[PDB]
C-alpha cells in the first residue's frame, strides 16, 4: 500500500495525482504504523524531494508552489530523522538556487524546528533507543548543523550567534514544557539536555555558553527549585565535566549575577562524586580568576555550605599547595595568583576549631613555605602570605 | 606532554612495549585517571595504544566500575566512530589495530557488555580484514563473543543501522554479520527487506547492496 503509492508518486506524476499523493500524509489516518513506514517513505521522498527540486522549477502547480516546498514544510512538521535529511541535503548543496530558498527557508522553520528541534529531542527524552549511540551521533551533528552551516557557510547568513539565542530559546521552552508540573519525570530530559549542553560547550564556550546561561540562570533561578535542580544535576560527560568545568567559569565570569544564582545553582545541586573531582580539578587549575576571586569566593561558598567541610579539605589541601622547593624551582607566577586567593577564602570562612588544628599544619607550612618564598623574588609576595597566615593564627 | 610525545622511541623492540604497558599501568588509577588520560589522547589520537594501556590500567588497578566502563566506552566509542567514520592506508590500518587492542582491554576489564558491546555491535562490525578479526576476538573476552554470535536483537539493531546507512562500516557491518552465521531466519525475513532497500540504492548505496547481497548469497 504506503510502499506502492511512494514508488507509483516518485516515477510518474500528473498535477492531481502529485496533490492527492502529498495530501497523503495530511490524511495519515495510520496510527504510527503509517508514522514509521512514512518516516522511510519520506526518507526516500527527501531524496524524492531532491528530485522534486527540479519538478518545483518545472512550473508545476504555480498557485501553491510553497505547498509543496510546504510539503517539505509537511515534512518539517514530522520527525528529526527527516530533520536529519534535512541536515543530510544540507550536507548534498546541489539545489543551488532552490537549495538557497529551501535552506533559508530550513533555516527559520526549523527556528520553529529547533523548538520542534528539541522537542523532537524531547520526544527522544519520552522515548529510548538501546542502539542509540548514533541518534547521539545524529543528535551531534544536529547541534553541530548551526556551525555545521557555517562549516557548509557557501553562501551562509543567519548566524551562530543567533544559533545563541535559537538555543537559548529552546532550551527553555524544553525546560518549561518539561516543567509541566513534573508531567516528564523521566531522566531523559536531562538526557538530552546534558547531551546538547556538552555539545554546546565542546563546540564553543564563552559568548554562547555564557549568554544561553545567563537568560536560563535568571529565568530559572526565580522560578524553579526541584527542577532547578534537576537540570543541573542532570549534567554531564568528561568532556562535558571539564565541559562544566569551562561552563562553571564562564558562568563564573557570569559575576555576581552567577554568585547568587550559582549559590542557587550549587543549591540546585552539588551531589558529590563528580562535582567534588572537578571542583578539585579546577582547585589545580587554573588560567584566569578575577572572575573566580569573586569566583572563587562564590563558588566556595556555595559548595561549602551545600555540603560543610568540603572546604575543610580543600583548605588541606591547599595548605599542601603553599609549599614550593621543587615547586620553587618550578611554576610561573599563575600559581602564586591562585594561592593569594586560597588565603583570601581561606580567611573568611570554617569553624573556629578549625584555627587549631590547621595552624599544625600551618605552622608546619609556615615554616618550611617561610624558607622557601623567603626566597622569594617577589619576597614581599611571600611575605603578604605569611602575613595573612600570622593573622589567621596569632 | 612530555609522554604523549614520547611514544614513537626510535628502538621500540619489546623493551618499549614493556615500558609502554608500564605508563599505561603507572596511571593505573589515581586521580584523573582515565579522565585526564583520554584528554591527552584524545587530543593526539595518534596513540591508542596509549589509550589501550590506561585501558588496562584501569582494567587492573581501579575504581567507579561501570563509571569506567563508560569511561571506557565513551573513548573506545568516540575511536571507532571517528577513525572508521574514513578511511586509511599506512599509520592508521595500525591506528585501527590499536584501537582494537583498546577495545580489548576495555572489553575484557569492565565486562561492560552493555556499553561494551554497543561498541561491539560497533566494534565487531568492524572487523574489515584480517587483522580486524583477530583483534575482534581478542576484544570480545571469548565469553560475550559468543553471547554475540548467538544475538539476534543486537543483529536487528545493526540490521536498521546499515538500513540508515552511512558508507563502508555498514558495508562490513553486513558482511561480519553473515561471517557470524547462526541461523538467519529472522534476519533472512529483514535482509529480505534490506536487499529491496538495497535494490533500489542509486548512489554508492548501490555497492553497498553488492556487498550485501554477497552476504546475502
Amino acid at each position: 500500500a504506503v510502499r506502492e503509492a511512494i514508488h507509483a508518486l516518485s516515477s510518474s506524476e500528473d498535477g492531481g495525482h502529485i496533490f492527492c499523493t502529498l495530501e497523503s500524509l495530511k490524511r495519515y489516518x495510520x496510527x504510527x504504523x503509517x508514522x514509521x513506514x512514512x518516516s522511510p517513505v519520506l526518507r526516500c521522498l527527501a531524496s524524492r524531494l531532491s528530485p522534486a527540486w527540479l519538478e518545483l522549477x518545472x512550473x508545476x502547480x504555480x498557485x501553491x508552489p510553497a505547498d509543496q516546498a510546504f510539503l517539505v514544510l509537511m515534512e518539517t512538521i514530522e520527525g528529526a530523522a527527516g530533520p536529519s535529511f534535512r541536515l543530510m541535503k544540507m550536507a548534498r548543496l546541489l539545489a543551488r538556487f532552490l537549495r538557497e530558498g529551501r535552506l533559508a527557508v530550513l533555516m527559520e522553520a526549523q527556528c520553529r524546528q529547533q523548538t520542534q528541534p528539541g522537542f523532537i529531542l524531547l520526544r527522544e527524552t519520552l522515548l529510548g533507543x538501546x542502539x542509540x549511540x548514533x541518534x547521539x551521533x545524529x543528535x551531534x551533528x544536529x547541534x553541530x548543523x548551526x556551525g555545521n552551516r557555517l562549516q557548509q557557510e557557501n553562501l551562509a547568513e543567519f548566524f551562530p550567534q543567533n544559533y545563541f539565542r535559537l538555543l537559548g530559546e529552546e532550551v527553555v521552552r524544553v525546560l518549561q514544557a518539561v516543567v509541566d508540573s513534573l508531567q516528564g519525570g523521566l531522566d531523559s530530559s536531562v538526557s538530552f539536555v546534558s547531551q546538547v549542553l556538552g555539545k554546546a560547550c565542546v563546540h564553543g564556550r564563552q559568548q554562547e555558553i555564557l549568554g544561553v546561561l545567563v537568560p536560563r540562570l535568571a529565568a530559572l533561578t526565580q522560578g524553579s527549585y526541584l527542577h532547578q535542580r534537576v537540570c543541573w544535576r542532570l549534567v554531564e560527560q568528561v568532556p562535558d565535566r571539564a565541559m562544566e568545568a569551562v561552563l562553571t567559569g564562564l558562568v563564573e565570569a557570569a559575576l555576581g549575577p552567577e554568585v547568587l544564582s550559582r549559590l542557587l545553582g550549587n543549591l540546585v545541586v552539588k551531589n558529590k562524586k563528580a562535582q567534588f573531582v572537578m571542583t578539585q580539578k579546577l582547585l589545580f587549575l587554573q588560567s584566569r580568576l578575577t572572575t573566580p576571586m569573586l569566583q572563587s569566593l562564590l563558588g566556595h561558598l556555595a559548595m561549602d555550605s551545600q555540603r560543610r567541610p568540603l572546604l575543610l579539605q580543600v583548605l588541606k589541601e591547599l595548605l599542601e599547595t603553599w609549599g614550593s622547593s621543587s615547586a620553587i624551582r618550578h611554576t610561573p607566577l599563575p600559581q602564586q595568583r591562585h594561592v593569594s586567593k586560597a588565603v583570601l577564602i581561606c580567611l573568611a570562612q570554617l569553624g573556629e576549631p578549625e584555627l587549631r588544628d590547621s595552624r599544625d599544619e600551618l605552622l608546619a607550612s609556615m615554616m618550611a613555605g617561610v624558607k622557601c618564598r623567603l626566597d622569594s623574588s617577589l619576597p614581599p609576595v611571600r611575605r603578604l602570605g605569611m602575613i595573612v597566615a600570622e593573622v589567621v593564627s596569632a | 606532554x612530555x609522554x604523549x610525545x614520547x611514544x614513537x622511541x626510535x628502538x621500540x623492540x619489546x623493551x618499549x612495549x614493556x615500558x609502554x604497558x608500564x605508563x599505561x599501568x603507572x596511571x593505573x588509577x589515581x586521580x584523573x585517571x582515565x579522565x585526564x588520560x583520554x584528554x591527552x589522547x584524545x587530543x593526539x589520537x595518534x596513540x591508542x595504544x596509549x589509550x589501550x594501556x590506561x585501558x588496562x590500567x584501569x582494567x587492573x588497578x581501579x575504581x567507579x566500575x561501570x563509571x569506567g566502563x563508560x569511561x571506557x566506552x565513551x573513548x573506545x566509542x568516540x575511536x571507532x566512530x571517528x577513525x572508521x567514520x574514513x578511511x586509511x592506508x599506512x599509520x592508521x590500518x595500525x591506528x585501527x589495530x590499536x584501537x582494537x587492542x583498546x577495545x580489548x582491554x576495555x572489553x575484557x576489564x569492565x565486562x561492560x557488555x552493555x556499553x561494551x558491546x554497543x561498541x561491539x555491535x560497533x566494534x565487531x562490525x568492524x572487523x574489515x580484514x584480517x587483522x580486524x578479526x583477530g583483534x575482534x576476538x581478542x576484544x570480545x573476552x571469548x565469553x560475550x563473543x559468543x553471547x554475540x554470535x548467538x544475538x539476534x536483537x543486537x543483529x536487528x539493531x545493526x540490521x536498521x543501522x546499515x538500513x540508515x546507512x552511512x558508507x563502508x562500516x555498514x558495508x562490513x557491518x553486513x558482511x561480519x554479520x553473515x561471517x557470524x552465521x547462526x541461523x538467519x531466519x529472522x534476519x533472512x525475513x529483514x535482509x529480505x527487506x534490506x536487499x529491496x532497500x538495497x535494490x533500489x540504492x542509486x548512489x554508492x548505496x548501490x555497492x553497498x547492496x553488492x556487498x550485501x547481497x554477497x552476504x546475502x548469497x
